[PDB]
């Protein structure tokens, strides 16, 4: 039993491994998520592949239940074990109380696991942050984020990853209510964000939606070029 | 007792009490309590030396650090 | 330096500065004085507070019908050894159906607290327990230390500015094996009135007194009932 | 008590395991030895000098049998050798209790090498400081393997360890071929020990064991003195 | 082979008064065909306002008594106050259930006051279930004792019976009559009658001799 | 370069516990007032983004129908202590069929407050206010990262804690009432907070001898704002 | 530096400074002496009076392990009485397992191995104690053992530890322990500490004497009051 | 003999340092410094001087002559939180 304290307090009251892990998140790939009223939409950017290799294994978007989708950033290895424990837990809710899992409950599970994981012995904290989107029972779609300290935190829209504060400035500087009027308009807002982010000329974006009653759906790169085509078209006539 | 000679010393002193509450000192620090008590007597502007002058001189010669410690006992 | 980090490391002089720093925390707390008569044991505490709206921090804790203590240091370790103290009373009361001898208890306390003073990464306990109790031999006043070297005495004082109270106990200790509670307790109040700044002394909310009696259960006296004892004392001379 | 539960061997910024690199130097300071297989069995030969005349050379041994048909020598330090020797002595028995068959030499080398690599990764220990030479004629054909402190292994035709092995491998390169015999490997083994030996090579400056189809055995100083005789 | 249980006799009785409580029991400890002693009370003053009666296996009565007396001081040092009666029943029910797979061979009745100066009787099975009652008999002759108190106390099976509350003296002569009436037929009914009385002022005791067959 | 986790100061106290005392100053400010009419309680939210949903975060959380809490400093660690408090009260009711008193809850958490070590890992970065109504009427307690707990009457914990205590001793007295306690608290909050006060920056919760624990919402809250 | 921290690290010339430091802490304890007479063992402890506020009979540096085995200590009092606890428990293991009283050669062996056990690890420290053991047997005479902080024991006709170790043992060898029946041993053992710890160093001291032999019927107990009052009667003849 | 400690100011010494370094620059009048001292728990007067002299440069950023409270806020996150990686203080608090 390797009993050693790792997370210790600074002489001015800080947690060095925590704030270094937030830098490890801060160099991760940029992921953007918003919510609609009837259809939620989120997508990662910067696939950065070799442009001749398979990639279904590099998909950084998965589901926990039918109504629970989840994306993340940071380092890839620590995320998926948290995903697996989340799948065991959300399945165990249905082994208990018959309803599907509420997204607030599952984020309290993940953040609550993460904090005591920082409290344990001989453990570096997790180096991931995640955006979790779920349309619960009675049709109230919402989302949360997860700090590596483990503070669950709701939003109307958010974006983490490398180069995220300027993207957040684009989202507050562009988000209205009438932007959430149409679903393809909201997708045009997301592609306006990742197009307003770092290059990603179609070949690096990967968006996925949920219509609050279906499963997740991923468009092939034809509506990426179609929606980017009408986005550059609307920007062209707007110019 | 030796370096407390050439000062206005009121009969308020208990050298047994002072030396018993002050261990781990040398002749420099024991002289230093006398001179710093001599300065604190001028800080309050009194002319003679009292016991609490030596008691505060103990604190100055020990030269502690302050961080808000009142939450004990 | 480097000889000042762990309990295991001996000094080149042979004096462990971890224990020497553990002797500071008992000097940081407030002062309290215990003493005993021929047939009674009395300890008197001096409460403190932080703000005037905040309550005063108590120090006297009832352990058993014939055992009472007083603390000086941190309340977490105080309650930690206190729960062990109550436990070691009631279990032997459960086994042998008898009260427990005080010296035999304090021996178990020293054997208890000696163990973390030798291992690796194990702090000592910062506490200054003044212990009043009854064996069949009447009153017993025991004091502790973080070095777990418990001392029998007849009157002691621990806390910040206790040495003047020790001088008062020395220059009046001959009377203590004759007088009863009514002037004995205010002799102890004459000890605690010494350790104070020159303007405030005894404003009926900063003080508590515990007495075990030769036919009397150990009773804690707090604020109101202090006022029959607190009256009838001389004014502060100047 | 309890150990330390952390490995004292990390990767360098150059990406090197510095304790294993030092352990190879500790092997390089060891006593020189060599081993040759030739078409019927393997010959192992070491170089064993007593520090004075007060010792008993008949007390301790370098050539050590492992089973009916496997012997083993080293080139390194003393007390680390005997421990993993005894470990291998156990491991052949845990093979034989399961399978009721003498162990394949390669299957022995797998388990011993796994012990060494597990031991150099396990927490709070210095790694071993020896290298081994393993012999045996299982299924007719002989075999000759060499381990290391890092835990790897190789299938040498013939090689040498200890001191001046960089010269001994050149001498074996200019000496050996495929087609020889056991006594020929004896004679060139005494030759390559004489390449870096001391002034006198008596019957007890060395220790030689051999494998056959009859199995592993160890020589006596009578015929070992007869092998040093009519040599060089 | 080695049996772990044996029966020790004894019979307890409690009646909830309006501002009082009466707990009574005999003082015979015996088993088999012989008598161990003629002095063994089952009254146990827990607090000033709580008296427990314990009948059944005597060693388990002793052990259980001492465990309860420990946990009262545990509650007091944890909570700066004494227990209440329903808190005692709520704790002791869990204590009895805590050895569900190796039970005590003990019957128990708790008498005492509420927070309002009223009697309260809590009778226990040997497992841990209970309820608040007005009067319960436990022990050997409880089958003798219950219907008489159903008639007199409960006013059952009587036409045009008015309902006066139980006065203290009528309760006293009721108990003193009914233990003699049980003593004439039970062999386990003892030779002296320990009677404990909980008031709003303290605990009163009284011992009345019986016959000594 | 790096000492142990359990090393005493040369001054004598510790290092890491005192660092945790330093750590709670970054938290949002919180004010509770004990009043014989009933204990009120208030806190800000430190609202960051318009995209942020406001009611997702909170600092008030209850333990029973008569015990509410308030937190500051680090937040993610506090939910453990809230959980142990709730479970502890349910054990006390389960075994004694009554309500555990507020001070006994407070020492029950305060025993847990200092238990880390190097066997079987660090102190906690919280600072807690306990609002409660026991049989002795209203109660109010403040504990420490060191576990030192004490009864207060009007305690202010946060970044502006000493300024609110300084402006609070001048206005508190023994015969306060609940409405002037609430309004008098929100005046101090309006002084010390950064942004403009509205019905979303803050939230309140009270406990009563008559009714149970109650938290205010955005309907019964802005009347105090317009009547500040 | 850095070679003097653990109890597992040698010095560059090959020793341990930690054990030497714990041995250095022994000479700040006051004085523990004890010799065996012809037919018994007498311990002697002088005891400094720190303040008047202590009660007489407090914090005794003189222990009682078995009915016959006696212990006098010099070091840290908590570790000393801890060693008294494990030694007393060890004798309880001996009588509980084998059915008679433990001899000193076995007892000091077990205690010395237990002391040596804390001389190997970084997890624990060595003890800061040294102490003396001695008792009487009707089948084995009287024994006298002494244990250092390192864990090495020897037999003695007499031994002395404390501050004035050499200044104590210089005068012990003037005696003739081979023939004196400890009756006069009480007075002389009293006198050889009466001549030490002067009024310059000490304010006031306290005599504390132990005593065992077949005159004590084999059992260990303290001296009676009248005999040590004859020793204090024998005190002030040393002024000549 | 004298062994003067220099520690960080509590709150009021920090506010006084704001009044020292900030008395001599064209500012918006109705700002408050006590909020800024609440935002800087552990900070030196050099760091506070870098806050004042940085926020003046935030007034020189676009085309303003008098700085504002939000210019101070744009100084605080940069100097404290963006430069918070180095910070130079904590191993010098324990002086090691």
């Amino acid at each position: 039993s390797y009993d050693r304290a790792i997370t210790v307090f600074s002489p001015d009251g800080h947690l060095f491994q925590v704030e270094y892990a937030q830098e490890a998140v801060k160099k991760g790939s940029t992921a953007v998520g918003v919510r609609g009223r009837d259809i939620v939409v989120l997508g990662v950017e910067k696939k950065s592949v070799a442009k001749l290799q398979d990639e279904r294994t590099v998909r950084k978007i998965c589901a926990l239940d039918d109504n629970v989708c989840m994306a993340f950033a940071g380092l890839t290895a620590d995320a998926r074990i948290v995903i697996n424990r989340a799948r065991v837990e959300c399945q165990s809710h249905r082994l208990t109380v018959e309803d599907p899992v509420t997204v607030e409950y599952i984020t309290r599970y993940i953040a609550s696991l993460k904090q005591r994981y920082t409290q344990s012995n001989g453990r570096r904290p997790f180096g991931i942050s995640a955006l979790i989107v779920g349309f619960d029972f009675d049709g109230t779609p919402r989302l949360y984020q997860t700090d590596p300290s483990g503070t669950y935190h709701a939003w109307k829209a958010n974006a983490i990853g490398r180069g995220a504060k300027s993207v957040r400035e684009f989202l507050e500087k562009n988000y209205t209510d009438e932007a959430i009027e149409t679903d393809d308009l909201t997708i045009k807002l997301v592609i306006k964000a990742l197009l307003e982010v770092v290059q990603s000329g179609g070949k690096n974006i990967e968006l996925a939606v949920m219509r609050r009653d279906q499963s997740l759906k991923i468009l092939n790169p034809e509506e990426i070029e179609k929606y980017v085509a009408e986005i550059e078209k609307e920007k062209e006539e707007n110019e | 007792q030796i370096h407390s000679r050439k000062m206005n010393v009121s009969p308020d002193v208990n050298y047994e009490e002072l030396a018993r509450c002050t261990d781990d000192f040398n002749g420099a620090q024991c002289k230093a309590v006398c001179v710093e008590a001599g300065m604190i007597a001028l800080r309050r502007g009194a002319t003679e030396l009292t016991h609490e002058d030596y008691m505060e001189g103990i604190l100055e010669v020990q030269a502690k650090k302050k961080a808000n410690l009142q939450y004990y006992a | 330096n480097q000889y000042d980090n762990d309990v295991t490391v001996w000094s080149p002089q042979g004096r462990i500065h971890q224990i020497e720093y553990a002797m500071e925390a008992v000097k940081q707390g407030s002062a309290t004085v215990g003493l005993k008569s021929k047939t009674h044991a009395v300890l008197v505490a001096l409460k403190r507070a932080q703000s005037e709206l905040a309550a005063h921090q108590k120090k006297i804790l009832h352990v058993d019908n014939h055992i009472g203590i007083s603390i000086a240091g941190l309340t977490a370790d105080a309650r930690l050894l206190c729960n062990f103290m109550r436990q070691e009373c009631l279990d032997s009361r459960f086994v042998f159906d008898r009260p427990l001898p005080v010296s035999r208890l304090v021996s178990l306390i020293g054997s208890k607290t000696q163990i973390p003073t030798q291992r690796y990464g194990r702090r000592p306990y910062g506490v200054g327990l003044l212990i009043a109790g009854y064996d069949d031999m009447g009153p017993h006043i025991f004091q502790t230390c973080p070095s777990a070297n418990y001392f029998d005495c007849r009157a002691m004082s621990i806390g910040a500015r206790s040495q003047s109270a020790r001088t008062y106990l020395e220059r009046h200790m001959s009377e203590f094996m004759e007088c009863n509670l009514n002037e004995l307790v205010k002799h102890g109040l004459r000890a605690l009135r010494e350790t104070l700044p020159a303007e405030q002394d005894l404003t009926t909310k900063n003080v508590s007194i515990g007495i075990v009696g030769k036919d009397l259960e150990f009773t804690i006296y707090d604020d109101d009932d202090v006022s029959p004892f607190l009256e009838g004392l001389e004014e502060r001379p100047q | 008590e309890r150990g330390y539960s952390f490995s004292l061997t990390t990767f360098s910024p150059s990406g090197k395991l510095v304790q294993i690199e030092y352990a190879l130097a500790a092997v390089a300071g060891g006593a020189p030895s060599v081993g040759i297989k030739a078409a019927n069995g393997v010959v192992l030969a070491t170089e064993k000098k007593q520090k004075s005349i007060l010792y008993d050379e008949r007390s301790v041994h370098k050539v050590e049998p492992i089973t009916k048909h496997i012997g083993l020598v080293y080139s390194g330090m003393g007390p680390d050798y005997r421990v993993l020797v005894h470990r291998a002595r156990k491991l052949a028995q845990q093979y034989y209790l399961v399978y009721q068959e003498p162990i394949p030499t390669a299957q022995l080398v797998q388990r011993v090498a796994s012990v060494m690599q597990e031991y150099t990764q396990s927490g709070g220990v210095r790694p071993f400081g020896v290298s081994l030479l393993i012999c045996g004629w299982n299924e007719g054909r002989p075999y000759l393997f060499q381990s290391d402190p890092s835990g790897a292994y190789f299938a040498w035709k013939a090689t040498a360890m200890g001191k001046n092995y960089v010269n001994g491998k050149t001498f074996l390169e200019k000496r050996y071929n495929e087609d020889l015999e056991l006594e020929d490997a004896i004679h060139t083994a005494i030759l390559t020990l004489k390449e870096s030996f001391e002034g006198q090579m008596t019957e007890d400056n060395i220790e030689v064991g051999i494998c056959n189809e009859a199995g592993f055995r160890r020589l006596t100083p009578t015929e070992v003195k007869d092998y040093l005789a009519a040599i060089a | 082979r080695f049996s772990p249980y044996v029966f020790n006799g004894g019979t307890i009785l409690a009646i909830a008064g309006e501002d009082f409580a009466i707990v009574a029991s005999d003082t015979r400890l015996s088993e088999g065909f012989s008598i161990h002693t003629r002095d063994s009370p089952k009254c146990y003053k827990l607090t000033d306002k709580t008296v427990i009666g314990c009948s059944g296996f005597h060693g388990d009565c002793l052990t259980l008594t001492k465990i309860i007396e420990a946990r009262l001081k545990m509650y007091k040092h944890s909570n700066n106050k004494a227990m209440t009666t329903g808190a005692i029943a709520a704790m002791l029910s869990t204590i009895l259930y805590s050895r569900r797979f190796f039970p005590y061979y003990v019957y128990n009745i708790i008498g005492g006051l509420d927070e309002e100066g009223k009697g309260a009787v809590y009778s226990f099975d040997p497992v841990g279930s209970y309820q608040r009652d007005s009067f319960k008999a436990g022990g050997s002759a409880s089958a003798m004792l219950q219907p008489l108190l159903d008639n007199q106390v409960g006013f059952k099976n009587m036409q045009n019976v008015e309902h006066v509350p139980l006065s203290l003296d009528r309760a006293m002569r009721l108990v003193k009559d009914v233990f003699i009436s049980a003593a004439e037929r039970d062999v386990y009914t003892g030779d002296a009658l320990r009677i404990c009385i909980v008031t709003k002022e303290g605990i009163r005791e009284e011992t009345v001799s019986l016959r000594k067959d | 370069y790096d000492r142990g986790v359990n090393t005493f100061s040369p001054e004598g106290r510790l290092f890491q516990v005192e660092y945790a005392i330093e750590a709670i100053k970054l938290g949002s400010t919180a004010i509770g007032i004990q009043t014989s009419e009933g204990v009120c309680l208030a806190v800000e939210k430190r609202i960051t983004s318009p995209l942020m949903e406001p009611s997702s975060i909170e600092k008030i959380v209850e333990i029973d129908a008569h015990i509410g809490c308030a937190m500051s400093g680090l937040i993610a660690d506090a939910k453990t202590l809230i959980d142990k408090a709730r479970v502890e009260t349910q054990n006390h009711w389960f075994t004694y069929n009554e309500t555990m008193t507020v001070e006994s809850v407070t020492q029950a958490v305060s025993n847990l407050a200092l238990q880390f070590g190097e066997e079987d890992s660090r102190p906690f970065g919280v600072a807690l206010l306990f609002g409660g109504v026991d049989e002795k009427g209203p109660q109010l307690f403040h504990m420490d990262p060191s576990g030192t707990f004490v009864q207060c009457d009007a305690r202010a914990i946060g970044s502006a804690s000493e300024g609110a205590q300084s402006s609070l001793q001048e206005v508190y007295h023994k015969s306060m009432t609940l409405k002037e306690a609430i309004k008098s608290s929100l005046i101090i909050l309006k002084q010390v907070m950064e942004e403009k006060l509205n019905a979303t920056n803050i939230e309140l919760a009270t406990v009563q001898p008559g009714q149970n624990f109650h938290m205010f919402t955005k309907e019964e809250l802005e009347e105090v704002i317009k009547d500040i | 530096t850095g070679y003097d921290l653990s109890a597992s690290t040698f010095s560059p010339d090959g020793r341990v400074f930690q054990v030497e430091y714990a041995m250095k802490a022994v000479e700040n304890s006051s004085t523990a002496i004890g010799i065996r007479c012809k037919d018994g063992v007498v311990f002697g402890v002088e005891k400094l009076v720190l303040s008047k506020l202590y009660e007489e009979g407090s914090n005794k540096r003189l222990f009682n392990v078995d009915r016959h085995v006696g212990m006098a200590v010099a070091g840290l009092l908590a570790d000393a009485r801890s060693l008294a606890d494990i030694a007393r428990e060890e004798a309880s293991n001996f009588r509980s397992n084998f059915g008679y009283n433990i001899p000193l050669k076995h007892l000091a062996d077990r205690v010395a191995m237990y002391v040596h056990a804390y001389t190997l690890y970084s997890a624990v420290r060595p003890f800061g104690c040294s102490f003396m053991l001695g008792s009487y047997s009707v089948n084995d005479g009287a024994q006298l053992y002494m244990i250092d902080p390192s864990g090495v024991s020897y037999g003695y006709w007499g031994c002395a530890i404390g501050k004035a170790r050499q200044a104590a043992k210089t005068e012990i060898e003037k005696l003739q322990m081979k023939e004196m029946t400890c009756r006069d041993i009480v007075k002389e053992v009293a006198k050889i500490i009466y001549i030490v710890h002067d009024e310059v160093k000490d304010k006031a001291f306290e005599l504390e004497l132990s005593w065992v032999g077949e005159l004590t019927n084999g059992r260990h107990e303290i001296v009676p009051k009248d005999i040590r009052e004859e020793a204090e009667k024998y005190a002030k003849e040393s002024l000549k | 003999d004298r062994k003067i400690e220099f520690s960080l100011p509590d709150l009021e010494g920090r506010t006084h340092i704001f009044k020292i370094h900030a008395r001599s620059m064209s500012v918006e009048r109705d700002i408050r410094f006590e909020l800024l001292a609440r935002l800087c728990p552990n900070s030196t007067g050099a760091e506070i001087r870098s806050v004042c002299t940085e926020a003046g440069m935030f007034a020189i950023r676009a085309r303003r002559k008098i700085a504002t409270e939000k210019d101070f806020l744009e100084a605080v996150n940069k100097v404290i939180k963006s430069y918070a990686k180095f910070s130079a203080t904590p191993r010098y608090m324990t002086y090691n």
